[PDB]
Formats: C-alpha cells, structure tokens, sequence
C-alpha cells in the first residue's frame, strides 16, 4: 500500500 | 546538590554515555518512559516514531529514517552539540505500548518533547505538508528549541 497501517505489534 | 538535582545530572550523564555509542537512541516503552516521559529533565528530546521492520514494507518510514540519520549525524559533528538535545526513535514493533499511549495508528511521526510540560501543537512536525528532508526537520527543530543544526551530507 501507500500508507503504513499499524494494528498489532 | 539536592536529591532531585543529583538524579538529573546522573540521568544526563547516562544519555551522554549513550551518545558515545549512538547518534540516535533506540527505545522501547521502558526507556521512553524513563528518559522522555519521567521527570525531571533539562533537555529536549526529538523522537521519530517509525515502523522499519521489513515485512511491513513501510516505505515512508524507511525514507524518513534515512533523513533522520543524516540529521542526527549533523548534530553529532555540530559545533553546537550539547547535552541539551537528544535524538531517539521508537519502532512500532518494539514500543507498541508507546504508540497506544500516544494514540498513533500509523508511522512515521516526528515529535519534540520539551524538558517542561507536554508537547505543544507545533511540537508535532507537519510531515504531510512539508516532507521530511533533513533540512526541513532541522528548521523545525530550530523553531522549537532554538538549536540550529546545519545539515551536511
């Protein structure tokens, strides 16, 4: 993608 | 002299010893809390919140880190170098608890944590408007701290 989506580590 | 004054001086010495081995302090939540959140402090902290693990393929974080490296290297060699300003990074996969405390659901973000009080509106770098050239980061740092880091590559 073009965005860095952060959900769980 | 005082108990709190002596602890502060020791804490700064610890950061200066870290400085001999790193230009940027890589922090987990414990270190973040100890060196950036906890009082007292007499130094400013710049922090890059990032997600650099290869599997995430966060291209922005990667490029931004390259600039941040150039910046922190410029600092290291600066005639303005001092114990009043430090550079840290917090990676999402190592400081997940920090991202959650700060309500961050993406990366990267550059923030200034002043020695007193909490970060102000302008203490979040406006990456989405400006980009992340080291020279622009340096401009922002100067605006927030009056420390002028002259970038070189």
């Amino acid at each position: 993608n073009y965005t860095c989506e952060l959900k769980y580590g | 002299a005082s108990k709190k004054e002596n602890l502060l001086a020791e804490k700064v010495e610890q950061l200066m010893e870290w400085s001999s081995r790193r230009s940027i302090f890589r922090m987990n939540g414990d270190k973040f809390r100890k060196f950036i959140k906890a009082p007292p402090r007499n130094y400013s902290m710049i922090v890059m919140f990032t997600a650099l693990q290869p599997q995430r393929q966060c291209s922005v974080s990667r490029q931004a880190n390259e600039e941040y490296q150039i910046l922190a290297n410029s600092w290291r060699y600066s005639s303005a170098f001092s114990n009043k300003l430090f550079f840290s990074m917090v990676d999402y996969d190592e400081g997940t608890d920090v991202f959650q405390q700060l309500n961050m659901n993406s990366a990267p973000t550059f923030m200034h944590f002043p020695p007193k009080g909490r970060p102000k509106r302008a203490d979040t770098f406006d990456l989405q408007r400006i980009g992340f050239a080291a020279e622009q980061l340096a401009k922002w740092i100067a605006d927030r701290t009056d420390v002028h880091i002259r970038v070189f590559r």
